């Protein structure tokens, strides 16, 4: 288990996790607030 | 021909000799460095200018240096 | 309009007045340490004919007979000045008469 | 009415152009059945359209002979004419952000590089101090500049390699 | 070679800023420019391009031959 | 001789050779040649040039202690 | 020996201890330089005595009901007479503008060839004819003064060119709306100094 | 030591552990009161910050209970200053604005001057002979006349007692004006109002009815009820 977390510690793994965090939160924030250009409210 | 110039800073080590593929350094006598050799060039003139005796030194920066110019035909590595 | 000769002569007469006894203390001293023996002073040894075309003449220095160090370059010098001036001024009261207003009004 | 730009609201162009992506999207709408998936598909991105049209309008933005939305750039021009969320708030939100970013790059490097081996801490990376640097980053700026006051936030010229002249 | 005028050299020396700002100012630059001459080369070469493309600029929107405006190739 | 000709082995020092890839930057001594050579100080840095190694010799005026 | 304090608590600067009219100030670190700061002490000097000559000027052009110091040179736009109090004196922009010139001209070469530092600040002989400056404690108390005086002519200066440019009223006028309406009549209800208010 | 745990079971930080602080609770999980000086400046914006919070929340509340009793007719806080800009003997706005602004720029440059150097403001001769009670006790506790009867001359212990509650009051008074313009941006009524709305109706009232506090409730909600 170690020896995986250490797997999932290194740099590509946490990398593909960080891209599909920050991919899943603009994509879910551009579907449920659609078509985003002007700050308002 | 090109120019090849030995600093102090060698440690005679050899590797640069070993890495010349025409026989152009060789090792002399030497109190400068601990392993009591330094690092010479008398056959100068066939020296075509690869730098493999840089990619060899293993001190910083470089204890051999060749500096280009004046192509002959041994300089430039032509068979005919 | 204003008459040419009554401006340009006391533009002059003043500029020249102004290099005389005013502005000539003030030289020979900004040239001390612009010309100086002290600093590299003379640019030039002499050897040939264009490095002794690049000493000063003999005409420029060689006495002032005035009682201050005016000599007749910095009369010249000055007197281009003042004709510059009465030049301006003529200009400028020229555009005037002319019924233009250069003037932010 | 600024940079000769009309309100989108008051705008001509932008009528147009809504119109005409409006009459494309019902070209399009009426080719299916209207108890189809596609014309549902369509509908939402007709609604979708519109929307966009309608929250675009009302907002302040100016568009110029084109019906297309131009955006004020010089803060306080935008200040006094309602235009200060177009381009001066997003690079304040965005300054935020990337300060977040450098910050907590900043602190796992300096964290980092004090055991042994530290490029095996580069390359594998630790996940409990990445998360844990994370989430104690949301006061950057103040850190920031604190560390530009006590001077650990720059490094003397001494201690840094120079290249040779 | 007359007795007025400005020395290059020591116009040079002078223009130091107080409290070290640049440090020795430009002193010793006079030898430098005049000395090198491809220091001279490129400074004439990079004014020389930025009056090209002033030229280039300025043109266009200022005519200054006749029918030149309306000849778009050209 | 008295004492040593260097600094004493295994602490840190400060390069001074401009021309060095490791200039203004702290190393580890190994060894100092008490011979009398050009360069008997070894120091050797946890980051490697770009030939790869890590150890140099330096002469006596070069090296220094690091600043804190 | 220190005349004051800017703000009570600064850190006091050790150049600026002896100088008259000290207030300690200088939160920039302007003027380090010895030479720099005498050079920066009578520039001060003139400027203050420029600022007390075109304070009392715009005061006296405006407490005899004589107009404006704005439109008071506008005679020469409108090619009209000088005046001064009344005399109604014969001279043209002319044989105004060359005489001026050459005048501060002489003035101006007379005090830069000075070659004495303090002189350059404070020359005396001719320029002081009834001469209270004989007391060196009347003198310091007189420099003080006048360095005082001097800094609030150039803050009025600006004040007379800040308020003309932002409102066409007069010097008096403008005294006059700001006592009689206070609140209502000040910098922020211009709309100009302040953007937007 | 600590007056109590924002967080049982965590580690408090070092630098909040031993600290003899007034009004303490080791809630610095961003760690940004490691250095000294820094807790000393955090500690002097905390106490202004809160000075403004209570008298901001004060003057909302009791003129809004007042006038909820009936007692005054003063308008609520989001409007009171655009009915007394509209006055008939009104100041206009840019004036008071500049006015006031000045004022705190007086005492705040006093403020900081006497933060940067304490016991600075009593250097002798220079505010009219009073300066001399300008002299600052404690980091934001400056004293004299602005404690003229008295209060803090007492035992040490009833001082440490006095400053947690003024700072214990000062923090509820903090977040009670963010919510004041929280419910405010999202109600859009006074906070006697929606105080009087969550005790009439505690479940249909709240922060979570309405889709501007949380968006996409109201969504949720009409789907579970079709
Ligand atoms: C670098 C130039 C650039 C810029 C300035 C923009 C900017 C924009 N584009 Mg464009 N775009 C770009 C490059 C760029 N894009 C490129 C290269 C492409 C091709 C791939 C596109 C393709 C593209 C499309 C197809 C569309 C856009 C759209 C947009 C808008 C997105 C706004 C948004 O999502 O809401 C604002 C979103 C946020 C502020 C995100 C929130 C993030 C903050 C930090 C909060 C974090 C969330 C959460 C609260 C954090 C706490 C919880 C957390 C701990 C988990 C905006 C106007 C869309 C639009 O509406 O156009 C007008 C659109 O339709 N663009
Ligand atoms: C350096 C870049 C830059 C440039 C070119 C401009 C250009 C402009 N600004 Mg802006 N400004 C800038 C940065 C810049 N701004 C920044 C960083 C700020 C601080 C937030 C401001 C704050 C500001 C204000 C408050 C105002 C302007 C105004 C103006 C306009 C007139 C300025 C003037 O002197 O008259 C002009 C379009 C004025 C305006 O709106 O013009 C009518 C105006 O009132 N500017
Ligand atoms: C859709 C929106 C969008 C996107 C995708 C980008 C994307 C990008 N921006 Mg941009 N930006 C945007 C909107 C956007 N921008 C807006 C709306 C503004 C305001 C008008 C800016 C202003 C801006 C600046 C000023 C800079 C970028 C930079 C960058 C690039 C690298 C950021 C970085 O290094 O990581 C995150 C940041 C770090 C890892 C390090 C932190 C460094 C930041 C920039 C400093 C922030 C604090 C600093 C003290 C504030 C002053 C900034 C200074 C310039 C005055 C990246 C391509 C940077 C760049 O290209 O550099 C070459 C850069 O310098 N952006
Ligand atoms: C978080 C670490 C970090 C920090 C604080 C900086 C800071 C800086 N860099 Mg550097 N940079 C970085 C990573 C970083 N960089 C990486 C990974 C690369 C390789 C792509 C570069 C490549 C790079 C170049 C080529 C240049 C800079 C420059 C700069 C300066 C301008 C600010 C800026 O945003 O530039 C813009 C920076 C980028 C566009 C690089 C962004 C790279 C990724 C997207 C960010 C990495 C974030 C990191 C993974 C976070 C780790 C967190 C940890 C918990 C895992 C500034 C000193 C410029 C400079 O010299 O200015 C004086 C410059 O020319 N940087
Ligand atoms: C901005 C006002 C402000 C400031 C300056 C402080 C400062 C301080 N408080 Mg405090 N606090 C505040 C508001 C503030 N607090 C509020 C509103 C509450 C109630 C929720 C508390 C509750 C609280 C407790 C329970 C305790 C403290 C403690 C502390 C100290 C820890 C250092 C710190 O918080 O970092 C400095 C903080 C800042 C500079 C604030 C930054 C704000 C950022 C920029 C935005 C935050 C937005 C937010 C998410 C909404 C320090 C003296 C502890 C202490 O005294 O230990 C010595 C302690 O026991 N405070
Ligand atoms: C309002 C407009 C600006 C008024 C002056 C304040 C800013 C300049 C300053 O403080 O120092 C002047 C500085 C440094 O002074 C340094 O030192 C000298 C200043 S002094 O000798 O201390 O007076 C100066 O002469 C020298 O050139 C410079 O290197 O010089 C600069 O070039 C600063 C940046 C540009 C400033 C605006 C021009
Ligand atoms: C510092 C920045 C100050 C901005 C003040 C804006 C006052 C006006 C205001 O709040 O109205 C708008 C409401 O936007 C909103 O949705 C509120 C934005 C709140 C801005 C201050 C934080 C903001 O301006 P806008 O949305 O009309 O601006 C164009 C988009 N950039
Ligand atoms: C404001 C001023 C000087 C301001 C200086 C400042 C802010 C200095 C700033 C700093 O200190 C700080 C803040 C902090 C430090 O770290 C840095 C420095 C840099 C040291 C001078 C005005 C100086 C003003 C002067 C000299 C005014 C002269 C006026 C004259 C001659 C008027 C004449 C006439 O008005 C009449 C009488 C009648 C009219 O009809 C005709 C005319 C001709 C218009
Ligand atoms: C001064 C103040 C408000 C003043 C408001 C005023 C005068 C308004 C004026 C008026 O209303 C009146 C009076 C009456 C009306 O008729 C007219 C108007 C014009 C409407 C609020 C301060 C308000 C201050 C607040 C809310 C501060 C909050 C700080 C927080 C939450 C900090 C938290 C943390 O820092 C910790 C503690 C530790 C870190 O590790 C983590 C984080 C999260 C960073
Ligand atoms: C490498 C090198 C070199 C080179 C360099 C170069 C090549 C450079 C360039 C440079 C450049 C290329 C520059 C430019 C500049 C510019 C400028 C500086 C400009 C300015 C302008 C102005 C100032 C203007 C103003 C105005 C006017 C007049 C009008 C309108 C308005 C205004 C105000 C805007 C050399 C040889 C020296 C040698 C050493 C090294
Ligand atoms: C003899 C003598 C004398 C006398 C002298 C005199 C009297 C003089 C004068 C003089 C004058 C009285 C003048 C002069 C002048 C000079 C000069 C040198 C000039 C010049 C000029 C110029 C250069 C011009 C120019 C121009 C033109 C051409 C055109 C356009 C405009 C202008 C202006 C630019 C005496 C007795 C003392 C002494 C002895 C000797
Ligand atoms: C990753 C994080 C994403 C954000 C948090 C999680 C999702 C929370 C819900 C987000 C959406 C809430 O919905 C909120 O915004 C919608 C944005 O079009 C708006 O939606 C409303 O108005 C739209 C027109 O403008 C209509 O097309 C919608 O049918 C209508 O519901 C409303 O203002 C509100 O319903
Ligand atoms: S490779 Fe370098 S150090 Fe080794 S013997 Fe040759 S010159 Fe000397």
């Amino acid at each position: 288990m170690k020896d995986f977390t250490t797997y999932l510690s290194t740099a590509p793994v946490v990398g593909l996790g960080w891209a599909i965090f920050t991919s899943g939160l603009l994509i879910e924030i551009n579907r449920f607030f659609p078509d985003p250009l002007v700050f308002s409210f | 021909a090109h120019v090849v110039k030995i600093y102090d800073t060698c440690i005679g080590c050899t590797q640069c000799v070993r890495a010349c593929p025409l026989d152009v350094l060789e090792m002399v006598p030497w109190d400068g460095c601990k392993a009591a050799q330094m690092a010479s060039s008398p056959r100068t003139e066939d020296c075509v200018g690869c730098k493999r005796c840089e990619t060899a030194c293993p001190t910083d920066f470089l204890s051999v240096r060749v500096y280009l110019g004046n192509e002959s035909t041994r300089s430039l590595g032509l068979a005919y | 309009m204003i008459e040419a000769p009554v401006a340009i002569g006391g533009s002059t007469v003043a500029l020249l007045g102004l290099g005389r006894f005013v502005f000539l203390p003030y030289q020979r001293r900004r040239t001390d340490m612009e010309v100086g023996p002290g600093k590299l002073g003379p640019k030039t040894t002499g050897d040939t004919f264009f490095d002794r075309l690049q000493k000063p003449a003999s005409f420029v220095e060689t006495k002032s007979k005035d009682p201050s160090g005016f000599g007749i370059i910095d009369v010249l010098g000055w007197g281009a000045l003042g004709h510059v001036f009465g030049y301006f001024l003529l200009a400028c009261s020229s555009l005037q008469d002319a019924g233009i207003d250069a003037f932010p009004r | 009415d600024v940079a000769g730009l009309t309100p989108c609201s008051e705008s001509k162009a932008y009528n147009k152009l809504e119109r005409k992506e409006l009459k494309t999207l019902e070209k399009r709408l009426k080719k299916y059945e209207p108890g189809s998936a596609p014309y549902l598909a369509l509908q939402a991105t007709k609604e979708r359209t519109q929307n966009r049209f309608k929250n675009y309008a009302k907002a302040g933005l100016l568009c110029g002979n084109d019906g297309l939305p131009h955006l004020i750039s010089d803060p306080g021009l935008a200040l006094r004419f309602n235009h200060a969320g177009e381009v001066f708030i997003p690079t304040f939100g965005f300054l935020y952000v990337a300060g977040y970013i450098g910050h907590v790059g900043r602190q796992y490097i300096i964290k980092s590089k004090e055991d042994a081996k530290p490029t095996d801490k580069e390359i594998i990376l630790d996940v409990p101090l990445a998360l844990q640097l994370a989430f104690q980053g949301w006061a950057w700026p103040l850190a920031a500049i604190q560390e530009l006051r006590n001077g650990s936030l720059l490094e003397k010229d001494e201690n840094i390699t120079v290249s040779p002249r | 070679n007359f007795g007025i005028g400005h020395r290059l050299e020591a116009i040079l020396e002078a223009h130091t800023p107080p409290a070290g700002g640049l440090g020795a100012g430009h002193k010793g630059l006079f030898h430098t420019v005049n000395n090198s001459l491809h220091f001279q080369l490129g400074l004439a070469l990079a004014s020389v391009g930025t009056i090209t493309s002033l030229v280039a600029q300025h043109m266009y929107s200022l005519p200054p031959y006749a029918y030149l405006a309306v000849d778009f190739t050209t | 001789k008295k004492k040593e000709v260097g600094p004493k082995r295994g602490s840190l020092v400060k390069v001074l050779r401009p021309e060095s890839y490791w200039y203004n930057q702290v190393g580890k001594v190994v060894s100092v040649d008490q011979s009398g050579i050009r360069y008997p100080v070894v120091v050797r840095f946890e980051n490697q040039n770009y030939a790869g190694v890590s150890t140099n010799n330096y002469a006596l005026d070069e090296v220094t202690d690091p600043p804190a | 020996q220190r005349a004051g304090n800017f703000a009570p608590g600064s850190e006091p600067k050790e150049y600026l201890n002896d100088l008259p009219g000290n207030f300690n100030f200088d939160p920039l670190e302007l003027g380090k330089e010895k030479g720099t700061l005498q050079r920066y002490r009578e520039a001060e000097l003139i400027h203050c005595r420029w600022a007390m000559l075109g304070a009392a000027g715009c005061l006296a052009v405006e407490v005899l009901g004589l107009g404006n110091w704005y439109d008071a040179p506008l005679w020469a736009v409108t090619g009209d007479k000088p005046t001064w109090f009344g005399i109604e004196v014969p001279f043209d922009i002319a044989t105004i503008l060359g005489v001026e010139v050459v005048a501060m001209a002489v003035a101006e070469g007379l005090r830069n060839d000075n070659q004495d530092m303090e002189k350059r600040l404070y020359p005396g002989g001719a320029f002081d004819p009834l001469g209270f400056s004989k007391d060196p404690k009347s003198f310091e108390d007189k420099k003080l003064k006048e360095l005082k005086n001097g800094r609030l002519a150039m803050v009025a200066c600006l004040g007379f060119a800040g308020q003309h440019a932002a409102t066409g009223k007069p010097i008096l006028e403008a005294l006059g709306d700001h006592l009689s309406s206070p609140f209502f009549n000040n910098f922020a209800t211009n709309g100009v100094s302040v953007p937007g208010v | 030591n600590m007056n109590g745990n924002w967080l049982p079971g965590s580690q408090t930080p070092a630098h909040l552990k031993d600290l003899k602080m007034a009004g303490n609770f080791g809630f610095d999980p961003l760690n940004l009161g490691a250095e000294p000086e820094a807790l000393r400046w955090y500690q002097q914006a905390e106490l202004v910050h809160s000075r403004t919070a209570m008298m901001a929340v004060a003057g909302i509340l009791i003129p809004g209970l007042f006038t909820k009793l009936g007692a005054l007719n003063v308008p609520q806080w989001y409007e009171a200053g655009k009915v007394y800009i509209e006055g008939e003997g009104a100041i206009p706005f840019g004036t008071l604005l500049m006015s006031t602004l000045f004022s705190y720029a007086f005492v705040e440059g006093k403020r900081w001057q006497d933060f940067r150097n304490p016991g600075s403001q009593a250097e002798p001769g220079t505010f009219f002979g009073l300066e001399g009670m300008f002299k600052g006790t404690d980091n934001g506790y400056p004293g004299g006349i602005f404690d003229p009867l008295g209060y803090s001359k007492t035992s040490p212990e009833k001082l440490d007692e006095l400053k947690l509650k003024e700072i214990k009051n000062g923090r509820l008074a903090m977040v009670a004006f963010l919510g004041f313009a929280g419910q405010y941006s999202a109600t859009g009524k006074g906070p006697i109002d929606n105080l009087a709305d969550h005790l009439a109706d505690p479940w249909h009232n709240t922060f979570a009815e309405n889709g501007v506090s949380v968006p996409g409730l109201s969504a949720v909600e009409q789907a579970a009820a079709s």
